[PDB]
């Protein structure tokens, strides 16, 4: 399962953040910036792939914020891969035209998408289409 | 934009000229490499107006290395400009000469120097020392083939206050760059001309002035006092730096002053209000002042015998001002103000900087060491930092005390007691290691010293090789004073450490414990349970050899490090 | 008026030291 | 000895740099930021950086740090100086620190800075000269620089020669938490606006102690202050000799003399402070002000800073005299009094919740410290004798001066 | 800016 | 009541980091005065704001009761805000989610499919060893649902009970029978997931 | 400023009131709470977390927060005490072994500075046993009489039938309200 999943921009900046391990406060600060400054300090032909702490740190930005996950050493890596691409195209479905503005303004929404997708690091949503109804059922509830 | 700046550049209007030179400017000020436009602006150097000649200067100076063999269309517009009537033109032309490093290019400009160092105006004289000593700086050999050095030692001789100490401050890097050998020394005349100067120069001036002083080695007390006179007056100038190199100057020559002469208390009288004033000094300067003031106290350590209420670290000191201020009052710690010394650890103790608790820790625990008066206060003190609650706070409060275990053990009984129940589950290796040898040495005062070291007896074997070490020593200890209730204890010991312990160290130490058991049980407590003679704490001074000349390194980049100057340059 | 203290006009010397 | 100074800006953007040795390549610069983050980080951040063996020195300014460059074991002293002398220059010149100004007046700054210094030696450091020979908005360089009297430009006319002086006092009053107060000192601050015409010799005159009894009138009360520094005009050869302060005045506001002695008299304000706070369920301010300053004098604009609990909420306040606002940004409640009578007697009472959950971590105890600042005030009791001003010319001049007495490390120590 | 780009540009 | 996009826009536009710290502690400190009031009309605003400056690295002790009374309420969007709450500041470390127990065992028997979905994930994501132990029963209910949409929530509850509960696997043993058959996709993968994990 | 608002409000009832609800567990509590608010007996289990409702009576709605007395649950009144203006407690006539630690728990609640503006509210559950004591045996025991400083009324109620509950309510409104 994937240990903590967040978005951060080239800056350094957090545009999401998202951790099925219980840590502390502290030291879940502290792997947020270590895996930000590793990732602020990998090249382009690095092959978007860590092993930093036993952890398959997968780092993969297609703008100007990245991408980062951590999970265990017990499944494929172009598996997380899909799994990115496939959140990645159903936020932009579900928002249109997705921007880095647009993120920090909905958050609330990504950050329902996200829980509504995968949860506790396991995916949950395997169709694409599916999971867009019931994001748009529940934010018609009010 | 590169096409139409070229042609806007290439263009007879002044207008033009000058819009393109702003625009080329902020582009190389924005970080756009404009070397290759360098041989355009060639052609449109020779301006009339002033500002537009500073920015071809400029440009060329920052594009003479990026192309050195496009600058060589610059020697004749520098060699026209140097007969310029305005003193600012042929200032500026000289500062460009010297900036521009082109191997080839000083050497076209050899007879300008030799013109310009005649110069009359002393802002012109200044220009051309500086062209001067940039040109030996880049061939010590060209200035030397030159013959600069003449006019240079001349050159304090004359009028231009400033400009003298201009001369005199390029003279000295020139020196100072020099092998030693053909000094620029000048005798008691040179010395009484640079005082008369010293009154009217700048505080640039100032400076330089003090620095040629720093190098001279006075030999009449007659001399030492006239020049210690002379200097007194520098302390009563706003300039921190010239109250800087004036101290050093002072300091200098109190090495070959006479303590029976009254110029010696004179001078350290009239030094500490020198002190505080710069100790009051801005921030940045706060840390030199610091550093200053600690090289200099192991020199006259009396000088400060009542400045201690200013070593307090103020609440919006730095850290590192902070830092500085508790060296300070460590090293200008003394009986007369323990109290205070102990009210201040106490109060940095609370601070919220970990760092700065730790550094107030052993403040504290090196004060208690070097003055007995205050070992009971000290025991207080650190019971209290315990009593506190702190991880950080426990763990220093810990090696304060096994520390002072080991220097002043003879009353240090009554505390094993509270030490005894002191949250002893800390797994820090300093804590626990410390904590583990004041066990075993002081394992007379517990009656359950055996049942604290069966805790951490679990995980001898994989604790640490000091603190596996340490628990053997402790278990050997206890099984020499009191077998009768460590007799298994010492076997379970030695059996781990000899046959479960992989350390060679370790290992070796089991096995020599474990053979001198079975070879005399009497003779361990003579062997190893013997009464060590008193423990030679390192001194924190400074050698003598490196304090006499880090006392002429006064005010340098190594006073702040606190390393000798050939050791810290490159 | 200004806060802080008003001005106050200043001798040239101290007229009983000569 | 500093190879380069440099002025950068809060996102390492160098705002703009000038070589003065060429001995560091100027691509060093880059490599600042990063370690000043590791330094920040690590808490081993001091202003005087080193990148291998060439040592970048950085002074944190009101928007960029000035890093200054060096390669050898220069004067850091000397290094500094020029640096505050550079702020100093740009603040002059420019009344707004920021990158605003910054790619505002390049022009200008370029040509300063090349003035200012050559080869690592500055040279030119006067900032009324600089601006008569660098504006940006040229002539030969001013005989003033070259002549011996740079502190006083000589040709000046004025209609009229109005010298207005400010006795500046600072009183400083380290109060422990256990009520006894440590570091006393009060820092006094002579700063003259002097504006007349020519370059008038001021004759400094003052109820000193030193002089006092050198002159044999050593009896009445006379300040002695543990350090007095003389401005840049000031000649400090007579000052050895018989204490006489003789000086060029500067043309403008210039501080001549600055006192600076211990105190040993009773705190201005006795402040008593009370944190009646509850485990997590309400906290008390009993904050009780006493002015010990004598009731002729009031304190205008006095604002007793108490540090109020970081995560507090929902506060209330019960004083008497004085406005007490709550700042969120501050984190604490400022005693805001408009006008304070000496012997006046302030008494507050704050009343305030506490959260439920307890602090991950505990904030420290910052120390309460005033605002006061009552002029009119001269509670060191020197008296200044003369200011003896003299003109080749000769003229009638009309100096002012006036006493103001303000609160500055009047810090005392939490409970 | 660089912000407002679409993170997929779709 | 502030908006979360004016907040964003207050701290896009401080750019010193004083500033933007001195704005979060004026924004966490009308938070603070506003949760002391008891306030239940913008409570999402603040709920936002507070999540907000916890991702930008701000302190949200103080915020935990407040998330834990919105929890508990009956909007859909207090019901979401308390959750996401619950999620992102509520931890086993913390102990704030003990409390959280009642409010999940009420919302587990709600008729609606997103606050049953909501409270299934918020459950998965913050499992605890105690909380597992009390809801251990709950899971195992609603895995023999018919519900495609609920079938993948109650087998990643599960996954995640057993996972904090290795000892709790042996109640799943018959609820998982004959499930093999789902058309669904997802409930598939649940199903072989659950599988996996077992 | 003016306050005809204010008057115009509380000429029909402005006032709402605060309550909280405290005692051990499976002392009648959550039952109580859904005989106050609904009117019947409604099974509940074991209060893990906490039970939030609110009660309209004589114009004034006063909400009641649930709290368990379960070990895990009893250091967590501490939390509900904050933002409340009325606190309930349920005791257990008949669990004479737990009296003792329902009266401790009570001492230990009551000797918070934080809660003592909030009267005493104590509601004799478990009162349809012949087991369970009256409402001055009960008080006796607790040592109700000893609390200075506290407004505290002795009710006895029984969760099946729910009498008593109308005079409890009765006797809140009048301590807590001093208008006519
Ligand atoms: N049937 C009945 N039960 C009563 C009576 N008096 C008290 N009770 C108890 O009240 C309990 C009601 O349970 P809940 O609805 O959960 O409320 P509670 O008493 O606070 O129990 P917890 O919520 O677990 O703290 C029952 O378990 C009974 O033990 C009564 O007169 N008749
Ligand atoms: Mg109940």
């Amino acid at each position: 399962m994937i240990h903590f999943i967040l978005l951060f921009s080239r800056q350094g900046k957090l545009r999401l953040q998202k951790w099925y391990i219980t840590l502390p406060d502290k030291e879940r600060k502290k792997i947020t910036r270590e895996i930000v400054q590793i990732i602020l300090s990998r090249g382009h032909r690095t092959s978007s792939f860590v092993d930093w702490k036993e952890l398959k740190l997968v780092y993969k930005r297609y703008a100007s914020l990245y991408f980062c996950c951590a999970i265990e050493n017990q499944d494929n890596e172009l598996l997380t891969l899909e799994i990115v691409h496939r959140y990645v195209e159903l936020l932009d479905k579900y928002f249109g035209n997705v921007c880095e503005l647009d993120i920090i303004f909905n958050f609330e929404k990504a950050y329902f998408i996200l829980d509504e997708f995968i949860i506790g690091g396991e995916i949950q949503e395997t169709s694409k289409k599916i999971a867009v109804k019931a994001i748009e059922d529940s934010d018609m509830l009010q | 934009e590169i096409f139409e700046l070229k042609a806007e550049l290439n263009s007879d209007k002044k207008e033009k000229k000058k819009e393109a030179v702003k625009k080329v400017i902020a582009s190389m000020t924005v970080g756009k490499d404009v070397s290759a436009l360098f041989p355009d602006v060639v052609n449109c150097m020779q301006t009339d107006n002033l500002e537009l000649k500073k920015l071809v200067y400029l440009y060329l100076m920052n594009y003479a290395k990026s192309q050195p063999d496009m600058a060589i269309m610059a020697v004749n517009t520098f060699v026209k400009d140097c007969e310029d009537p305005n003193p600012l033109i042929r200032a500026l032309a000289v500062r460009t000469m010297g900036c521009i490093r082109v191997d080839k290019i000083t050497e076209y400009l050899c007879e300008p120097l030799r013109k310009c160092l005649k110069d009359e105006d002393p802002y012109v004289r200044k220009t051309a020392a500086v062209c001067v000593a940039k040109l030996h700086d880049i061939n010590a050999q060209l200035v030397e083939d030159q013959g600069f050095l003449d006019t240079l030692k001349d050159l304090i001789s004359d009028s231009n206050p400033m400009v003298v100490a201009n001369a005199v401050a390029a003279l000295s890097e020139i020196a100072e760059s020099h092998p030693s050998s053909n000094l620029l020394d000048l005798n008691p005349q040179s010395i009484n001309k640079l005082l008369t100067a010293l009154n009217e120069c700048t505080e640039w001036g100032q400076i330089f002035i003090l620095d040629c002083l720093a190098n001279y080695m006075p030999k009449d007390d007659r001399e030492a006092q006239s020049i210690c006179e002379r200097v007194t007056p520098r302390l009563s100038h706003a300039n921190s730096a010239v109250v800087l190199s004036a101290v050093k100057v002072l300091m200098k020559f109190m090495e070959m002053l006479s303590k029976d002469l009254d110029y010696y208390g004179t001078l350290l009288k009239k030094l500490a209000p020198p002190l505080v004033t710069l100790l009051s000094a801005e921030p940045e300067l706060q840390y030199v002042a610091l550093r200053n003031i600690n090289l200099i106290v192991q020199k006259r350590p009396e000088i400060l015998k009542h400045e201690m209420k200013v070593f307090f670290v103020k609440y919006n000191d730095p850290i590192y001002v902070k830092l500085e201020k508790l060296d300070i009052m460590i090293r200008l710690a003394s009986q007369a103000n323990i109290a205070q010394v102990l009210a201040e650890l106490r109060e940095y103790a609370t601070e919220v900087d970990v760092d700065f608790v730790r550094k107030a820790v052993r403040a504290i625990g090196r004060c208690a060491i070097k003055v007995e008066q205050s070992a009971e206060r000290c025991v207080s003190t650190l019971l209290d930092l315990i009593q506190t609650k702190v991880n950080y706070v426990v763990q220093e409060a810990i090696v304060v005390i096994k520390d002072i275990f080991r220097k002043y053990p003879n009353k240090y009984e009554s505390v094993i007691a509270t030490l005894c129940e002191n949250l002893d589950s800390l797994d820090e290796p300093e804590a626990r290691a410390a904590m583990i040898w004041i066990v075993g040495e002081y394992a007379e005062r517990i009656d359950n010293a055996d049942e604290l070291l069966e805790s951490f007896l679990e995980g001898f074997h994989d604790k640490s090789t000091q603190v596996q070490l340490q628990l053997l020593t402790a278990i050997v200890k206890l099984f020499l004073k009191k077998p009768t209730e460590t007799q298994e204890l010492v076997q379970q010991v030695l059996s781990l450490a000899t046959q479960d312990s992989d350390n060679p160290d370790l290992r070796d130490r089991g096995y020599i414990y474990w053979r001198l058991l079975s070879t005399d049980p009497v003779a361990a407590k003579e062997v190893v349970l013997a009464e060590k003679p008193l423990i030679s704490e390192e001194t924190d001074l400074i050698e003598p050899t490196l304090l006499d000349e880090l006392i002429c390194y006064i005010g340098t980049l190594a006073s702040v490090y606190h390393k000798p100057p050939s050791a810290f340059v490159e | 008026d200004r806060k802080g203290g008003s001005y106050s006009q200043a001798a040239g010397s101290d007229s009983a030291q000569s | 000895s500093a190879s380069a100074v440099y002025v950068l800006d809060l996102k390492g953007k160098v705002l703009i740099c000038r070589n003065y040795r060429g001995d560091v390549d100027m691509s060093e610069v880059e490599h600042f930021m990063p370690i000043l983050m590791e330094k920040e980080e690590e808490g081993m951040l001091s202003p005087i950086l080193a990148h291998g063996g060439v040592r970048f020195m950085w002074i944190k300014h009101n928007n960029l740090y000035l890093v200054a460059t060096s390669k050898k074991n220069a004067c850091v002293s000397l290094v500094f100086s020029f640096l505050y002398k550079v702020v100093q220059v740009f603040s002059e010149y420019f009344k707004e620190l920021e990158e605003e100004s910054i790619r505002d007046n390049f022009v200008i700054i370029y040509e300063l800075l090349d003035e200012l210094m050559d080869f690592g030696y500055p040279q030119t450091t006067d900032s009324k000269i600089l601006q008569e020979y660098i504006t940006q908005e040229a002539p030969r360089p001013p005989a003033t620089v070259t002549n011996a009297v740079s502190w006083r430009s000589e040709g000046i006319k004025y209609r009229k020669n109005e010298v207005f002086l400010d006795v500046i006092e600072a009183v400083n009053l380290l109060v422990s938490a256990n009520g006894n107060v440590l570091r006393s000192e009060i820092v006094g601050s002579i700063k003259m606006r002097v504006f007349l015409s020519g370059m008038p010799e001021l004759r400094l005159g003052l109820n000193d102690k030193v002089l006092f009894d050198n002159t044999g009138r050593g009896k009445s009360k006379s300040v002695e202050l543990e350090d007095v520094k003389f401005h840049q005009c000031v000649r400090l050869s007579r000052f050895e000799n018989d204490r006489t302060i003789s000086f060029i005045p500067p043309d403008g506001e210039f501080e001549l003399m600055s006192y600076r002695l211990n105190t040993h008299v009773k705190p201005l304000i006795w402040i008593e402070s009370v944190i009646e706070k509850h485990s997590h369920s309400r906290i008390e301010y009993m904050v009780k002000a006493k002015s010990q300053f004598k009731r002729r004098s009031t304190a205008n604009n006095v604002e007793i800073h108490i540090p109020v609990p970081n995560d507090a909420d929902s506060p209330k306040f019960k004083t008497t005299v004085g406005s007490v606002k709550w700042v969120p940004e501050n984190s604490e409640i400022v005693w805001s009094v408009k006008s304070f009578p000496g012997g006046k007697e302030y008494l507050m009472r704050a009343h305030f919740g506490l959260p439920s959950v307890e602090a991950e971590d505990k904030e420290g105890k910052p120390p309460i410290s005033v605002k006061f600042e009552i002029p009119y005030f001269t509670t060191s009791g020197i008296q200044v004798r003369y200011l003896k001003i003299i003109e080749k010319s000769g003229y009638q001049a009309l100096p002012w001066v006036r006493y103001i007495t303000q609160n500055g490390d009047y810090q005392l120590r939490t409970q | 800016k660089g912000e407002n780009t679409s993170l997929l540009h779709p | 009541p502030i908006r979360l996009r004016e907040l964003i826009r207050t701290i896009r536009t401080a750019r010193t980091q004083a500033e933007e710290r001195e704005m979060i502690q004026k924004e966490c400190a009308a938070i603070r005065s506003s949760f002391r009031e008891e306030d239940n009309t913008y409570r999402c605003r603040n709920v936002a704001k507070l999540l907000y400056m916890h991702m930008l690295g701000y302190p949200a002790h103080f915020g935990q009761l407040e998330c834990l009374k919105l929890i508990a309420s009956q909007k859909f969007t207090d019901k979401r805000i308390g959750y996401l709450g619950a999620m992102l500041l509520l931890d086993e470390r913390q102990d704030v989610h003990l409390l959280m127990t009642n409010c999940i065992k009420n919302d587990l028997n709600h008729s609606t499919q997103f606050v049953q979905g909501l409270a299934l994930c918020t459950l998965g994501c913050m499992g605890s060893s105690e909380m597992c132990r009390d809801l251990a029963g709950e899971v195992e209910k609603l895995l023999k649902t018919s519900n495609s949409y609920l079938r993948k929530k109650a087998a990643l509850c599960a996954v995640h009970v057993i996972r904090k509960v290795p000892e709790l696997m042996e109640m799943f043993l018959p609820a998982t029978k004959n499930l093999l058959n789902e058309k669904n996709h997802g409930v598939l993968h649940t199903s072989v997931v659950l599988l996996t994990e077992m | 400023g003016n306050i005809f608002a204010n008057l115009f409000k509380g000429l029909f009832g402005k006032k709402e009131m605060r309550i909280l609800m405290v005692g051990l567990d499976a002392a009648g509590k959550t039952t109580i709470l859904y005989k106050l608010k609904l009117g019947e007996i409604v099974t509940t289990i074991p209060t893990i977390g906490f039970n939030v409702e609110t009660v309209e009576y004589k114009n004034i709605s006063f909400t009641v927060w649930d709290v368990g007395g379960q070990d895990k649950i009893r250091p967590l009144w501490r939390h509900y005490f904050q933002n409340t203006q009325g606190l309930i407690f349920v005791v257990d006539s008949n669990d004479r072994e737990r009296v003792n630690e329902a009266r401790e728990e009570l001492m230990r609640m009551l000797a918070e500075d934080e809660l003592r503006d909030a009267v005493l509210l104590v509601f004799a559950n478990k009162q349809d046993l012949p087991n369970a004591m009256n409402a001055a045996e009960i008080t006796d025991k607790l040592g109700l009489h000893s609390l200075r400083h506290r407004n505290w009324y002795i009710q006895a109620t029984c969760a099946t039938s729910g009498d008593g509950l109308y005079e409890g309510l009765d006797w809140l409104s009048n301590q807590l309200r001093n208008q006519k």
